[PDB]
């Protein structure tokens, strides 16, 4: 069907592969403990 | 136990790997890229 | 020979060239994300 390829077509020029693979290549940041046995939990309601 | 160790399990299991599923043919030769296959391998070992 | 009607389909002709216009759907990339 034409207007679907139509419609993935728009849908690539405005995302581009690069920028999705990108975002998909940033990572996170773990959290950790310390010494005292607590980990230290970073604010999930913020945060990637 | 923390949040975001549930949060990255549940992206995994409800994107990468049903992603991964279902383009299994696309998998058929991987001759010399054995260390990054063997990798994904032992990690899909350890999470489950 | 018919007259033309808003809301239909047209077919520009140059006169000089006889090619017809038409969007190329390549870009110069220039300023604009999804120009044609």
């Amino acid at each position: 069907k034409g207007e679907a390829i139509r419609i993935r077509s728009i849908l690539r020029s405005l995302i581009p592969l690069g920028d999705l693979v990108g975002v998909i290549s940033i990572a996170f940041q773990m959290p950790t403990i310390a010494k005292d046995g607590n980990v230290v939990e970073p604010d999930m309601s913020a945060g990637f | 136990a923390t949040d975001m160790a549930l949060a990255l399990n549940r992206y995994l299991c409800t994107a990468v790997l049903p992603l991964l599923t279902r383009c299994a043919p696309l998998f058929a030769g991987t001759e010399h890229h054995a260390s990054l296959i063997d990798s994904l391998l032992h990690t899909v070992y350890r999470l489950s | 020979h018919r007259t033309l009607l808003y809301g239909h389909a047209i077919l520009l002709r140059h006169s000089y060239s006889g090619m017809y216009l038409c969007c190329l759907s390549t870009s110069r990339s220039s300023t604009d994300k999804l120009a044609f």
